[PDB]
């Protein structure tokens, strides 16, 4: 072959300068920026808290002195629902979850599938309007088609009605499961209780749409089956026993305060 | 056992390549003239799909793994270069391979043989291992089932567009087009399995 | 003893009486060009010129070698060409008795002559055309041989004749003609044949085989894909019972044998009977007063695979041992197609004719429907015997899928083998001529 | 930068060892000894090469090849060489040019053909003629208006063995010409002060080879007689460049050097008793008059033929002397002219009109059987289609239709 | 006006060459047979969707709010205009013009449009426009809810037409069922319109779910008529008693239809035979299995048989000539392929209640591919001389 | 040369006439948003890659070239999704689940194959540019048909107002499913050949 590439030599040659490079350039890239990253993923945490909160924020300066302002973290027991002292401002749940010193499900009460660890200790952000609180907002997640979906819950402290939803962070295909992301899709949540009379777990996503005033019920996403279920495989785990559960019956009856 | 046979029956139908997650569409769609051609296609993308999984999974557990090789370094951000490497030089020895043995596939193939490395489905199906973890042995089961749910893809539409010489397509559609329309169907056909989890 | 199940017998009406009799006198006679698969004339004769029994007329450009001979003494009086002057006929006023002599043996001796000589004889008197080969269907080329020489000794077309009343009449000419045979071939003769007894011959390479069922079971394409499967490697020949006496009769007179017993049947015969002929004999003044009133077809063969015998074409066949006749159903009727079809036949149930067994049928010539695409609804696997895939190689007929075609098995047929194919298509396609385009491509292009 | 480093390096690592193993299974499957092709069945002159590249290039070093002037694939299928081992299987785009009996017998394209193992040919005797170049121009005179005849003596009479109706190869260099150069008489030069094209020019980068078919009968020793005909931009598209070589052998005057390759080709007579029917136009003089010339003095055959040529116009025609005196002194000898539109100066009797129908209308209208002699043709594209569906029409068969397609 | 000539008279031509005498059969007979063959299964189709509707009405309301609920419904008044009644007592005459007031404008929607580009595509490649479009029509037209929209019908007509059929050159050149086609456009473009419980009954307010879907939520136990109270039997399925798409319910209809054509000739036993032998063998092995917590796993196989679209699919759609399998061995592997597919989608596959043109559009994939099969061997049986 | 930049739009289009972006194409035309952002990355890619791979042409082995070839396009991939997930967080986050898709989109390597191999380095940037203008062309002509009929919507904006929100149209649930993308691909292909029919395959 021309110019005696095929030469041992020259192959190898080749190859190793031309992985060094490449090799300097793409672990540069990677390393330099991650605390950007970080930081503007963190960012937009924030900022989809205020948007389920319902404040209407723009800026990182807005968003970040906006939450400062009106947002109070909080930790919370699970098995107990009693309100837990630590910093509740960098905890890192998925970390806790991780480590060996939280709990592992069985399937019994593994509701939603492929999240083997439960964390012994969750954050809540609590809404202030004043000095008092007056919403809680709640991070909940669970498997679906794809890959793992996080979310937040709002509810307005009498324990049952929801008062709004984001996902703020999903990898579901677009088109059919990425439509759990839709506006009007996160609309339909507005007002359903989440609770029977009984006190247990009653949210519904309905194949085919919900009867209109159902109170519990939430379309499901058209061609998209496997993920409201999973969708409804969440809720029903985070508010049972093994989630939110103690939390919310102590939010009910006037504790949250 | 059972656990393997459903990965097996899950990799093949249920979450099959071609025409679930519609990956590896360009040679799928390029080389289905024939039969024989396109069976010969798809043993060799089984071949490299078998191959490529189980060592990717190998290298991704050894060193790529976060806190893998010593505590605090994380090469996760060399995953792509790292899995195409791997692949681009399992395409490499099978280009000799058929050159030197299968003269008849390898003219076949002519331009799209060294593309078979950018074939989307082997990439996402280490991609897909990665994400969802697989062990050594499930990393080789699924990589098997993936490559003959894709022969049999191709297989089915190179069958179809034979049986298709009594057609009279008109002459803007003959060809590409057509070929489009059909694979079109075969996804209607195959949204079946949507809903059924293994 | 071989049974095919798999057929069909056409119920036509007026089946012509077993016994033979004397026909109209014949005062022309004419060769049909167009009748040899992949000839090519050249002329050995002229309008005005007089001829002999057995005297050649032209010869094959692409089969060197080849003659074709006059079967009566007289004059030439036409030499009819179409579209590119391609020969359709030459036509021989009949006059006098002049004719060719050759050898003539004793019978003892036939079974141990030479090949060679076998084969210069048959070649000078013009009957080395009565043999065709599979595949192709083309006259074998003198200078080749064959393991496998095919005598049809049974008919099983459609108002066809009965060999057997033929041959008892001829019975030492038979049997000469296939010691003639058995010398001629390098491996055996495969004599096909009905249940009943035919003269025999004592050699022991000359074997007999009975076949049952109902058409094609008289085809030499069923018996050679029972007996001798065809290929490009493995080519046989063959040869109707008639021809067979024609060939023991020249090679135990040295003279050529011309004459013929045909069957005059068809709807529109008033006596169907079986007639005395020769050879490519006239059919405008075989049929003469014979036939009822009306516009009529005649056929030359039966209707299954025969030719419009009109014009410069009638003037009998080489091959053709019958003459049929049926009137032209140009009628247009309304709502025909969807009447309950007492008087109506079909290898379909879909009519109120199969409820009524042992009914025959006035047929005539209408295409009862229109040209449309094929939708298989199983007519074909029917009436096909053979060990093959029927409608997939109808596809690639019409699809003109020629290498596809040869693998489902194209070279053992012929023409005359998808007539029940034709006849049974609910899209009135025509396979003959889709199979003959397939085979001259497949000839030419190798 | 710990995490830099250690990035880096296992990198590198693992991309030398793919590439390790890759030049390892390399080092089996891709032999690497010399390959000892036979041109021939002979055990002498033999080829030795190292593997890879296709097979033509081996023939063209070792100095022996056969005809080629495009040098590619799947187009003309210009190139054929028969082998007995070896060489793999057909590849498709030989298809194309070869039919499956010729594959069957081991036809095939020298440069589809790769060189990986030993292989021996079968090359015939006539490639191995191939014969020194250098000729000298005697002249280039015109004979009409877009046709000379150029006349090329051989050195110390050197009897170039060519059939009848072959071509020799001929090559050209780099060079740059001015049709201002051109010299023509005063008959022709009217059609040339029509258009005022002397402007045209051209430029070739580097060398070109061309074919042309020799004038003359093998009994004509020492000499090349050639006939070109100038390739000229499309009246209708004044726009378009002319030819190279055309011009540059135009270019050539009386005296001058010249090269030629080997004689080579087809379109030869055959050796039967029929008779035979000369048809041809323009620059298919050449042919015809080799064919007719060897024919009748050379072989003196008994057989009958005659000669049919069609021109635009009386000044289009020439070796009026030659055919009359062939005509004259040979009773199966009878030639024809048909004249398109003869021009006022012409003052022309005669056939007019296309030659094909006067072909038609006066001999084969008549003719006892056609299709029995045979057809040899050369002329212009369009004239080559309407003679062939006459015949065709008539019933002529391809065997006997012989004709040479270059187009003029 | 030749279209009425062409499609009255017979061509009136005779024979050119080869056979001289032809078969009397022909593709116009068949189409036309085929047509012919859903008769009862239409006629009963239109009375029991009149049936149900008024049942569930007289369910629903009564006296004024009946009367208020009939005066804005343009079926329900045509039909009390036309001389019927909507009362409880409502007679056979009464139901079978309702549902007739519900079937006819959809069939007329469908057979305008579809002859609309039936006829364009065959002017465009100068053609004879052929029958078998009629049937196309008449199934898609069975095979829908009957509150069906008449856009919708167009859209999905449409699309099953030209996107399945003539761009592949007309009837006998395609390879997928075109009325399937259609139906699976309809029922993954706008599923509200062709699924759930507001659909299958053509009353105004009244939801109910249907025998397979009650059978997933609970045992053969669960099968209740709302509407009147009863409990579904096997006799009711099995005659047709029961809510569903126009054409399908009465098993006894399609069943005395099929017989007709499968006697002529025209559909494949073949087919249906293995359909039923698939059918069979995958729900016994599932009832063997058993299960706690799905109550599909009990269903046997002849309750498989006379609930849904199991049997029109089986004996009307599973047998196009065209989509099939063109070798008498392919035959049974594609009916089995059908059987198994349908039962197991109706099975394991939640999503979906039903699963028979899913599983028939499934098989029209893999048809060739059993002739290829099956001709392989048939040519290694040739190359081996025989034997 | 505009001549140069502009064939592969309709004379060799990469997809209409090559089969080289079929996958993405597919999957990213569901919203003009992603269309464009996938457009304007695989032009920026396959443009650079041309260009590197070329300056090197005259060096690269033939038993490795795939592997040159895949390393350069792969570390261009990862620097540009590490750059926009770093600064333009926002654009990253729709185009995170498609970052894989694009190191194998057949374009680029064909293209560098076909073309960079063989070619000097602008021409093969020039190259890059003009089939990146080519799988765009489809893509947003794809993608407009697709959002616009099943969801009403032009690059997020309402266009059609729906019945959901008071409207009059009813959103087409085919729309956002791959079947339409191969239908609407296949119908752009008939319209292409049926102008400027050189392109029209041979046979039948
Ligand atoms: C074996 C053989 C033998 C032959 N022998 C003879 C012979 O004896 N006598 C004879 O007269 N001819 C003969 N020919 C035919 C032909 O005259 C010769 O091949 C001649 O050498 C070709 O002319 P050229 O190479 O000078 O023109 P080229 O430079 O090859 O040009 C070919 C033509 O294309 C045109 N052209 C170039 N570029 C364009 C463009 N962009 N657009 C449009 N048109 C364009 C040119 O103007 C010219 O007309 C023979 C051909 C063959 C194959
Ligand atoms: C031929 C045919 C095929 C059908 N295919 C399906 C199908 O694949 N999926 C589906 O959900 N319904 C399908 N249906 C509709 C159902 O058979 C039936 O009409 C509907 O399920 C009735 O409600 P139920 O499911 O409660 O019984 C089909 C109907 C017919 C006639
Ligand atoms: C027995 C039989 C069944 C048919 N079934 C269907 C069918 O289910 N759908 C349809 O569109 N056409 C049907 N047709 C008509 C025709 O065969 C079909 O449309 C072809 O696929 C057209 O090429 C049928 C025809 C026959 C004879
Ligand atoms: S295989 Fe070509 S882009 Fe996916
Ligand atoms: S055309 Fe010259 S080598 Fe093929
Ligand atoms: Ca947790």
């Amino acid at each position: 072959m021309a110019s005696n590439n095929d030469s041992i030599k020259k192959t190898l040659f080749v190859v190793i300068a031309l992985s060094l490079v490449c090799s300097i350039i793409v672990s540069a890239a990677a390393v330099g920026l991650r605390d950007k990253q970080k930081e503007n993923a963190a960012l937009d945490k924030q900022s989809k808290i205020l948007q389920v909160a319902g404040i209407e924020a723009k800026g990182s300066k807005q968003i970040v002195e906006l939450f400062n302002k009106s947002i109070e973290p909080r930790l919370v027991d699970f098995n107990t629902g009693d309100f837990v002292e630590g910093d509740a401002a960098n905890y890192d749940q998925r970390k806790a979850a991780k480590e060996a010193s939280e709990s592992i499900k069985l399937t019994a009460e593994q509701d939603k599938a492929k999240i083997q660890r439960r964390a012994n200790v969750g954050v809540v952000y609590l809404v202030k309007d004043g000095d008092k609180t007056s919403k809680v907002i709640l991070p909940v997640h669970g498997n679906g088609l794809w890959s793992m979906m996080y979310a937040f819950v709002a509810v307005e402290t009498d324990g049952n009605t929801v008062s709004g939803l984001t996902y703020y962070e999903q990898g579901e295909t677009p088109g059919l499961g990425g439509e759990v992301e839709n506006p009007a899709w996160r609309a339909q949540w507005v007002g359903k209780k989440l609770f029977d009379e009984n006190h247990k777990p009653a949210i519904k996503i309905v194949k085919g749409g919900a009867p209109q005033g159902s109170e519990h019920g939430v379309d499901g996403l058209s061609g998209a089956y496997l993920t409201s279920n999973g969708v409804q495989n969440t809720f029903d785990f985070w508010l049972g026993d093994m989630g939110f559960g103690p939390f919310l019956t102590k939010v009910r009856d006037g504790g949250l305060n | 056992m059972e656990h393997y046979i459903s990965l097996l029956v899950k990799s093949i139908f249920i979450e099959n390549m071609a025409l679930s997650f519609f990956l590896g569409m360009c040679t799928f769609l390029a080389v289905s003239k024939k039969v024989k051609t396109s069976f010969g296609l798809g043993i060799a993308v089984i071949v490299v799909l078998t191959i490529s999984v189980p060592v990717n999974n190998l290298v991704y557990n050894l060193v790529l793994k976060p806190d893998a090789l010593v505590e605090g370094v994380d090469l996760s951000f060399l995953n792509f270069i790292t899995f195409i490497g791997v692949i681009a030089a399992l395409v490499q020895i099978l280009e000799m391979i058929l050159d030197r043995f299968f003269p008849p596939l390898y003219n076949a193939l002519g331009i799209f043989l060294p593309l078979i490395t950018v074939n989307c489905a082997i990439f996402g199906g280490v991609s897909f291992m990665v994400q969802r973890d697989y062990s050594f042995a499930e990393s080789v089961v699924y990589g098997f089932g993936s490559g003959v749910g894709w022969m049999l893809a191709i297989v089915a539409l190179a069958g179809i567009r034979e049986k298709m010489k009594y057609s009279d397509v008109p002459p803007g559609l003959r060809g590409l087009g057509i070929t489009f329309i059909t694979a079109g169907l075969m996804a209607l056909g195959f949204m079946s399995f949507s809903g059924v989890q293994l | 003893m071989i049974t095919i199940k798999k057929g069909l017998d056409l119920p036509i009406a007026g089946t012509p009486s077993q016994v033979i009799s004397d026909g109209k006198a014949i005062k022309k006679v004419a060769l049909l060009g167009e009748e040899y698969v992949g000839m090519r004339p050249t002329m050995h004769v002229r309008v005005g010129d007089e001829v002999k029994k057995a005297q050649i007329l032209f010869e094959d450009k692409k089969n060197p070698g080849v003659k074709f001979t006059s079967p009566v003494s007289g004059k030439v009086v036409e030499i009819n060409r179409g579209a590119k002057r391609v020969l359709q006929s030459v036509v021989i006023e009949v006059a006098g008795d002049d004719q060719v002599t050759f050898d003539k043996f004793e019978a003892n001796q036939l079974a141990s002559l030479n090949r060679d000589a076998i084969k210069t004889q048959l070649v000078e008197s013009g009957l080395w055309t009565a043999f065709r080969t599979r595949p192709f269907s083309k006259v074998p080329a003198i200078d080749s041989t064959s393991e496998a020489i095919f005598v049809t000794a049974m008919d099983t077309n459609p108002l066809a004749a009965e060999p057997t009343v033929v041959i008892n009449e001829q019975s030492e000419a038979f049997v000469a003609g296939l010691d003639v045979l058995s010398a001629l071939t390098t491996g055996k003769v495969y004599v096909c044949k009905k249940g009943t007894s035919l003269p025999r011959s004592q050699q022991p390479n000359v074997e007999e085989h009975v076949f049952d069922g109902p058409h094609p079971a008289g085809l030499a394409g069923t018996h050679m894909h029972f007996l001798y499967p065809v290929s490009a490697d493995h080519v046989a020949w063959s040869i109707n019972y008639q021809d067979v006496i024609a060939v023991g009769q020249l090679f135990l007179t040295g003279e050529l044998y011309t004459q013929r017993v045909v069957s005059l049947a068809g709807p529109v015969v008033n006596k169907p009977r079986l007639v005395r002929t020769v050879m490519g004999a006239s059919l405008e003044q075989l049929v003469d007063s014979e036939i009822m009133p009306g516009e009529v077809r005649i056929i030359s063969g039966s209707v299954l695979s025969g030719t419009k015998a009109t014009g410069p074409h009638a003037y009998l066949g080489r091959y053709h041992l019958q003459v049929s006749v049926l009137r032209e159903g140009r009628d247009k009727e309304l709502f025909g197609w969807a009447m309950p079809g007492k008087n109506k036949f079909s290898v379909t149930r879909s009519f109120l004719g199969h409820l009524f067994k042992g009914q025959v049928y006035n047929m005539t010539t209408t295409t009862n429907g229109s040209d449309r695409s094929m939708v298989p609804i199983g007519n074909y696997e029917k009436v096909m015997p053979l060990d093959m895939e029927p409608t997939l190689l109808l596809r690639d007929l019409c699809a003109g899928d020629s290498d596809s075609a040869v693998r489902l098995g194209a070279l053992e047929l012929d023409e005359e083998d998808l007539a029940l194919c034709t006849f049974v298509c609910p899209g009135k396609y025509e396979y003959g001529q889709l199979l003959r385009e397939c085979l001259d491509k497949i000839e030419k292009e190798g | 930068m710990s995490t830099i480093i250690f990035g880096v390096v296992m990198f590198t690592l693992i991309i030398l060892a793919l590439v390790l193993v890759i030049l390892f299974a390399k080092s089996k499957l891709v032999p690497t000894g010399d390959i000892t092709i036979s041109i021939n069945g002979d055990p002498e002159k033999a080829i030795v090469t190292q593997p890879g590249g296709k097979l033509l290039t081996a023939l063209a070093g070792a100095g022996v090849f056969v005809s080629s002037a495009c040098g590619g694939g799947g187009s003309c299928g210009q190139c054929r060489v028969k082998i007995k081992s070896g060489g793999g299987d057909i590849l498709p785009t030989e298809l194309d040019h070869i039919s499956k009996g010729e594959a069957r017998e081991g036809e095939r394209l020298a440069c589809q053909v790769a060189v990986k193992a030993d292989m021996d040919l079968e090359l015939p005797e006539e490639i191995f003629g191939v014969k020194k170049w250098e000729c000298t121009v005697i002249s280039n005179d015109n004979k009409a208006t877009f046709i000379k005849e150029l006349k090329l003596a051989i050195p110390d009479g050197e009897s170039v063995p060519f059939r009848a109706g072959g071509y020799i190869q001929i090559e050209a260099p780099a060079h740059h010409v001015k049709y201002a150069d051109f010299d023509v008489p005063e008959k022709y030069r009217g059609d040339w002060d029509k258009f005022n094209l002397f402007r045209y020019e051209s430029k070739v980068d580097e060398p070109i080879i061309r074919a042309y078919s020799m004038a003359n009968y093998p009994e004509e020793f020492g000499i090349i007689m050639l006939n070109v005909r100038i390739a000229t931009p499309p009246p209708n598209n004044p726009n378009v460049p002319p030819g190279q070589m055309s011009s540059y052998i135009w270019s050539l005057k009386a005296g001058d050097k010249c090269t030629i390759s080997g004689p080579f080709g087809e379109f030869f007579a055959k050796d039967t008793d029929a008779e035979m029917v000369f048809i041809g136009g323009g620059a298919g003089m050449a042919p015809m008059r080799s064919h007719i010339f060897d024919q009748l003095k050379r072989l003196k055959s008994k057989r009958k033929m005659s000669y049919w040529y069609g021109a635009r116009s009386k000044r289009e025609m020439f070796y009026v002397e030659d055919f009359d005196g062939l005509a004259a002194e040979n009773d199966n000898f009878v030639w024809h002219c048909a004249l398109s539109d003869p021009q006022p100066e012409d003052n022309w009797t005669g056939y007019t009109g296309f030659i094909h129908n006067v072909l038609y209308e006066n001999y084969l209208k008549d003719h006892e059987a056609p299709e029995d002699c045979e057809y040899y043709m050369c002329g212009p594209p369009m004239m080559n289609a309407a003679v062939i569906n006459m015949l065709k029409n008539l019933g002529v068969e391809e065997e006997n239709i012989l004709l040479d397609d270059f187009g003029g | 006006y030749e279209a009425a000539a062409t499609l009255f008279y017979t061509p009136g031509l005779v024979t050119k060459r080869s056979s001289h005498v032809r078969d009397s059969v022909d593709l116009k007979r068949i189409m036309i047979m085929v047509w012919l063959a859903v008769f009862p299964a239409m006629f009963w189709g239109m009375y029991n969707a009149g049936g149900q509707a008024i049942a569930a009405l007289n369910h629903l309301y009564s006296g004024d709010q009946l009367a208020a609920i009939v005066a804005g419904n343009w079926h329900y008044w045509l039909t009390e205009m036309l001389g019927g009644t909507m009362s409880s007592d409502a007679g056979w005459g009464s139901k079978m013009l309702l549902g007739a007031t519900y079937f006819l404008p959809i069939y007329a929607t469908v057979f305008i449009v579809g002859g609309f580009w039936e006829v364009l595509f065959c002017m465009v490649r100068k053609h004879e426009v052929n029958e078998g479009f009629f049937v196309t029509s008449i199934l898609f037209a069975l095979i829908v809810p009957p509150t069906l929209p008449l856009w919708q019908a167009a859209l999905g007509i449409t699309f099953g037409v030209v996107v399945a059929k003539e761009v592949f050159g007309g009837t006998g050149r395609n390879f997928l069922n075109p009325a399937l086609a259609g139906r699976a456009f309809l029922f993954f473009a706008y599923p509200a319109q062709i699924s759930g419980d507001l659909v299958w009954t053509a009353a105004d307010g009244y939801s109910g779910a249907t025998a397979l879907s009650q059978w997933a939520q609970g045992g053969a136990g669960a099968l209740i008529n709302n509407a009147t109270g009863q409990t579904i039997t096997w006799m009711d399925a099995f005659i047709g008693n029961i809510p569903g798409s126009i054409g399908e319910v009465s098993t006894l209809a399609l069943m005395i239809g099929a017989a007709f054509i499968v006697y002529m000739g025209i559909a494949s036993w073949r087919i249906i035979g293995g359909v039923m032998i698939g059918m069979i063998l995958l729900s016994t092995l599932f009832n063997v299995i058993g299960s706690d917590t799905n109550a599909m796993f009990n269903m046997p196989w002849h309750w498989h048989l006379v609930l849904g679209g199991f049997a029109f699919g089986m004996f009307f759609m599973a047998t196009d000539p065209v989509s099939a399998s063109f070798t008498n061995s392919g035959k049974w592997a594609y009916g089995i392929l059908i059987g198994v597919m349908c039962v197991l989608i109706r099975v394991v596959n939640p999503a979906y209640p039903e699963g028979m043109m899913l599983a028939i559009l499934f098989a029209n994939l893999f048809a060739p591919l059993f002739d290829h099969v099956v001709v392989e061997r048939n040519i290694k049986r040739r190359l081996a001389r025989y034997g | 040369l505009k001549k140069s930049v502009l064939a592969p739009v309709l004379d060799n289009n990469p997809i209409a006439l090559q089969v080289l972006g079929v996958c993405s194409a597919l999957a990213v035309t569901t919203k003009l948003e992603t269309a464009f952002v996938m457009t304007l990355a695989v032009m920026f890619v396959t443009a650079l890659s041309n260009f590197f791979v070329s300056l090197i042409r005259n060096h690269i082995p033939n038993s490795v070239r795939i592997i040159v070839q895949m390393a350069i396009i792969a570390s261009l991939v990862i620097v540009v999704d590490q750059i926009l997930k770093a600064y333009l967080y926002d654009i990253s986050k729709q185009l995170s689940v498609f970052v894989g898709l694009i190191i194998t989109n057949c374009i680029v390597m064909g293209r560098a194959e076909a073309f960079a191999m063989k070619s000097e380095p602008i021409p093969s940037f020039i190259d890059g540019i003009g089939n990146g203008l080519g799988y765009g062309f489809v893509l947003m002509t794809v993608g407009f048909f697709r959002e616009l009929l099943g969801s009403g919507k032009l690059f997020g904006l309402e266009v059609l107002p729906l019945i959901s929100n008071g409207g009059w149209y009813q959103p087409n649930g085919l729309m956002l499913l791959a079947p339409s993308a191969f239908f609407l691909i296949g119908f752009m292909i008939w319209a292409i050949r049926t102008f400027k029919p050189e392109q029209v395959e041979a046979k039948e």
